[PDB]
């Protein structure tokens, strides 16, 4: 059966899961909060860009600087070891 | 393996973005003794890294400045 759940592959995607928490708890709450809401880790959706603006009051521009800038603390290494190994 | 020799995640991982001159001086030095400076440091230039300590060097949007400016008139 090609298709059927791998039983290590379902552990190693709940641990995945675990740490990928922890990583943005370690983090602040506005900049979690935008990156929880544009990758879709929140219920499965994904939010746009404006909508992710007009429930924190901001600008587009500024979002998006805010996520490049969480984009580069997530991407430092001493965040980014432990999710390294992952993939 | 050489995962606690390595500098950068040593300690707490917010300092390496604090937002002063004389905070992250220890920071940028600490890398001193890293052993992956070279690698660490060239992929930081070469995607363009926007903020924080890279190799052992500071960095704005683009480049690498030598000190951050303080908050403040600048001296004369
Ligand atoms: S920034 Fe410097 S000290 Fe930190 S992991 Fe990269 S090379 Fe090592």
């Amino acid at each position: 059966d090609s298709e059927a759940v791998v039983a290590v592959d379902a552990v190693s995607f709940t641990l995945l899961q675990d740490q990928l928490q922890s990583v943005l708890d370690t983090l602040s709450e506005r900049e979690a909060g935008v990156v929880r809401l544009r990758f879709g880790l929140t219920d499965g959706q994904p939010r746009t860009l404006d909508e992710i603006g007009q429930v924190y009051g901001v600008t587009r521009e500024r979002i998006r600087q805010i996520e490049s800038k969480t984009m580069s603390k997530l991407r430092h290494p001493s965040r980014s070891q432990v999710l390294r190994d992952y993939l | 393996q050489r995962l606690p020799v390595l500098p950068c995640h040593v300690g707490d991982p917010d300092l390496w973005f604090a937002d002063t001159p004389a905070g992250l001086e220890v920071a940028k030095t600490l890398c001193v003794s890293c052993p992956i400076r070279r690698q660490c440091l060239a992929a930081a230039l070469q995607r363009a890294e926007p903020w924080g300590v890279w190799g052992g060097e500071i960095f704005d949007q683009g480049s690498i400045v030598s000190h951050k400016r303080p908050r403040g008139r600048p001296r004369k």
